[PDB]
Parts: C-alpha cells; structure tokens; sequence
DNA sequence: AAAAAAAA
DNA sequence: AAAAAAA
C-alpha cells in the first residue's frame, strides 16, 4: 500500500504522538516531522552529548543537553501535537543509538538491526523533505532577514547539518556552500533550489503532485517555488468555483532542475557563458518565458518580473 | 523588504525588480 | 584481417562474456568495455589491493575490495552480458600482474609477457575511447553535476585517472586540470573534447565514421561532440524515410581536433566543405526543447 | 521529480 | 601510428 519510507513515517509518527497527530494539516505534520527528526539527531534533552571531536564550547552545550531533563508525556509539541506516553519507548527501541554505522550494523548481520538502521535513515529523508518544504512555504510569507543579495539567496534553503546529509540535493546553506566549494566528487548533487516537492499531507501518503489536485495557492507555490521566486509561477493556480481558499493544479512548470546555458568553444566557435544574456544587446529579462506543462499541453508564460513574495503581499491588500 | 527574484526554470535573476528598465 | 588493436579487444570480449555480447549494441559494448577497463586496472571484487601508498580510507577501501567475494560465472553485468566461465582463466592469463612495468617486461626478454603487455595496453586504450564516446553519449541528454560554468565545462569528460593514462589526448577531468595547471613536458598531449571517435558498435570493427553509413542522431552528435557544444553540429545528420531514430551522416564537421551568433562551422559534405551557421545553443538546450 | 556509501 | 608513464 505505501512504500517503505511513508510506512515508516506514519508508524513513528503515529507511535510518538497518538491520536492527536492530524493526517490532514500541513502545519502539524511539519511539527511532527520537525521534532522525529529532533528525535533521531539526538537534539532533545536527555539524549546521548556528541562529543566525539567536539571543541569545549559545544562540549558545554551537549553536557547540559545530556543533564537536562527528557521530555514528558503529555507535553505540547508546536500548536496541537501531544506526546504519549509510550514516546520514550519508541525513542530507546527505533532510534539508533549515537554514532551507529550502516557498514557496522551489516558486519554484525542482524537482519532487526539493519532494518532499524534502514528505517531510520528513510525517517530522516522524509523528514528533511518535509522540513525543506515548510523552509519554503515559511519564504512564501516572511523574507528571511540573512537573504539580501543574490549570492545569499543562491543558497537557500538555510537548514542543518544533518538536513543536508538527509538530502543534499535539496538542502542549501552553510554545508552546501562548503560542498560547492571544496572538492566535487563523482556523488556530488547541486542544490536543486527549485525541486517538486509534495505537501506533507501529500508526501505521506505517497501521492505524487500532479494536476488537478486540490490544492491551496501557498501550498502548491511552496511545493514548485519558494518566496523569492518569480510570480509568474502562480499561473500553475486556478480558484475553484466559489473561490473560497482551496483551488486546482492546472500546470506544472518545467525545466525544473538541469537548466545550463553554456556553449563551450568548439570547431572555432567562440564560447558563451550565457545564452539567453547573449543575444545581441537587448538585455530585456521581461520578455523572459517559462514552459508551463498543462493538460492540454505546453504553453510559455511571460514572465512577470516580480518576487512571489511581493505577488502574494500585493494580491493580499 | 527585498525586491530580488531569482532564476529559476530557465528565467534570468534580477538584483532589483523596480530598477529593471 | 582487422588490426591487433580490435582484435585484442574483441577475444578478450568474447572469452570474458560468451554469446551474451552483442556487437551490434552501444550500450552492450560500453558495459563490456567498461567491466574489462576495470578488470585489467585491477578494481573488481578479489582482485590485488592498491596498496603501495595508500591512505588509511583508501587502504581499508582496497583490503575490503580484495576480501570481497569475486564475480562468479552467471553475473549480471550491465543488462544483457553474462560472465562465463572462461572469465577466470582470461583474467589470470592475461592481466599483467599489479604493477607490471613495461621496461622489465621487456629487460626480461620473455615473448610471451611481452605480448601480453602490449596487448594488455592496447585494450586499456580501447576501453578508454568507448568510455569517452559513452561519456559524451550521455552528456548529451544528461549533464555532469561538476558542470557549472565554462571553467567547469573546459574539462570534459570527467573520467578516472587509469583513464587519463591511457588515453591523455581524450580523456579531461582532475588528471587533464592536473597536467594543464603544472610544469609541461614535451611529451604532453592536450584535450580534444571534439575528437572524433567512431561509436563503439564501428570502433570494433575497425570502420571509421564517414558520410553515407547509417547512425542515429545522439550516436553521431556523441561521436563528434557532446552535450554543451553547439546545436549546428546536428546539421551533420539527416533522417531517413520515415525517421525511425535512424539517419545518415551528411557531412563531419573540420577542425575538430550580432557577430557571435553569426559565426559559422566548417562541414565536409560529399560536394565540399561549406560553411553553416552556428545556432547559438547548446546541443543539450536543443534536444531538451526538440523533445517535444 | 531505486539502492549502496557518508561534520563550522 | 610507434616510443615513454596518483585525490
């Protein structure tokens, strides 16, 4: 019925949380994928201190994380998630313990082991990809204050160590501009700053975005762009009859990922840095297209020229 | 606020959406 | 009556895979290909460890390689060749021992040995070439990661150092950068990204990429180019009655080896050589917009 | 827009 | 084309 990866979620989700976790509301599923994946990382109170090559200042962090109380039943977790009281069980049993290995883990030979390990890793997938998703949908309404130049923008979104570990082709910032600009391996993956990703209401339960879906505006613009990203892109939005707040996916935008604008120099050809710069001298980015996939087919949009922030502030006065 | 936009699905960046012209 | 080269290349191929090779594929020859380079570099499971001056990492990574079970007759290689069992003498007999210097080899003056390192050289070149023409196959509808901006872009392909060795006139990446940004002897070889080489189901053979034989575009466009040269270059190929993927060869371009978009190429087509104009973007822009 | 590796 | 020779 679903996969690995969601199967695992919605048991460690519905273990942690009982029946106070709600299948249907973004923003709480966004909570309980914020705090499994605090869970996992060993950030909540009372979990093992890494201190492995730690410096004194972060050792002084992680003993007072280690001393300080665990979290109790029944505490509230974002606005309606509520600890059980079997929480604790799950995080001794499902939770690996600090510095585990997969390579260990397969030498030992446990088949439980390995499964664990497994489901603990796809547990962090998926809880990044929702976290990447609610950075996003966060950007459509609330600039961040660290973005004020294009080079900073290059890097969102701006997430953990760990949340690029997770995902490295989805996760940006600190980690991300390090990679970029050390040494690129074989299994070095870009930022796709701009990827489809399902709302977490849809990412649990295994369906993929597509058209026709109900969805709200500032859900599908987080799901295929995020704040700073042109406006043109809400043309992949329709109202639905009645207006009200939940509309329909008409289109999809393409050239998602993989977009190079290069032509190297060859057979005496002169080499461009950029093709759609290079023109002849007319520099209009206004007049600029983008490749919306509907039903009926491919239709180029022009550009609109404005933040989507700024389209939903303004569309919102 | 911030006016930039950047590229994404093939559409160029722009330092500043007011100063285009 | 084909050279020793190809010869070489196709024994080993038929003693390694049995009927499972099909030398009438690209992608089947490029698997073949690709095991035998990594057999006779000594990278397959069982085989010696590279361990003369390796790093911790890299000398547990070699131990582990050396522990690991070996292939065994019936493996999938790939998507249709099979390991027979021949495969295990071929690889004792003629795989130069780690190490192997070509001067001892022939100090020693042992006929035998000596054929089998040449022999053993000229496949890695083989392999190499193939492995170049299936980079560039790829580029064209799939670019490398590593590529971001034309200083990246100036160093394609990006293959392995065994690579580089064999092949340095073709073969870009870390070991090209290396060589470029660094004391330059006389005998060095410089990057040709635009080399042609024919595709490997014709490299085998011996025949060589002329106007008039059948192709498909993305073989013939691997074949002279890759993916982020410009998009003129298919002006060298033209579709047959009814397309069906399958084309001719019109022309080959010369120099492989508002006036920036009005630069032209040189094609040599069966007439003469005529100048076409260039189109401005990039074989990979235009197949992606192409597509449909 | 599968899996195996794997911290300022 | 012959010769030479790893992060």
């Amino acid at each position: 019925e679903l996969p690995r990866n969601l199967e695992v979620f919605n048991e460690a989700c519905g273990h942690v949380f009982g029946s106070s976790f709600n299948r249907e509301d973004n923003s709480v599923i966004s909570d309980a994928a914020a705090f499994l994946f605090k869970m996992h990382t060993h950030s909540l109170d009372g979990q093992e201190a890494k201190v492995l090559r730690a410096s004194e200042k972060k050792r002084e962090r992680e003993n007072a994380k280690k001393s300080r109380k665990a979290p109790e039943a029944g505490m509230r977790v974002g606005r309606s998630l509520i600890l059980t009281s079997r929480w604790t069980e799950y995080c001794a049993t499902c939770v690996p313990a600090l510095g585990s290995k997969m390579k260990v883990i397969k030498a030992s030979g446990d088949a439980a082991m390995i499964q664990m390990m497994k489901d603990h890793n796809s547990l962090l997938r998926v809880c990044v990809r929702i976290e990447v998703w609610k950075a996003r949908y966060v950007s459509l309404v609330a600039l961040d204050e660290r973005i004020q130049t294009l080079e900073d923008a290059q890097w969102f979104p701006y997430l953990s160590g760990d949340s690029y570990r997770a995902c490295p082709g989805l996760v940006g910032g600190y980690f991300a501009k390090k990679a970029a600009a050390g040494e690129r391996g074989k299994n070095y993956k870009k930022l796709n700053q701009t990827a489809i990703i399902p709302p977490p209401r849809f990412l649990i339960i295994g369906h993929r975005l597509q058209i026709g879906d109900q969805v709200t505006l500032r859900e599908l613009l987080a799901s295929i762009a995020w704040g700073l990203c042109d406006g043109v892109l809400a043309e992949c939005w329709s109202p639905s009859q009645g207006d009200g707040s939940i509309g329909v996916v008409v289109g999809l935008p393409l050239q998602a990922t993989g977009s190079c604008f290069l032509v190297v120099a060859s057979h005496g050809l002169s080499a461009i840095a950029d093709s759609r710069i290079e023109g002849t001298g007319n520099t209009n980015l206004l007049e600029e297209c983008i490749a919306i996939q509907k039903q009926d087919g491919v239709i180029k949009c022009k550009r609109s020229g404005k933040s989507l922030y700024h389209c939903l502030k303004e569309t919102a006065g | 606020s911030c006016f930039l936009v950047v590229a994404s699905h093939g559409l160029s960046a722009i330092a500043d959406s007011r100063i285009e012209g």
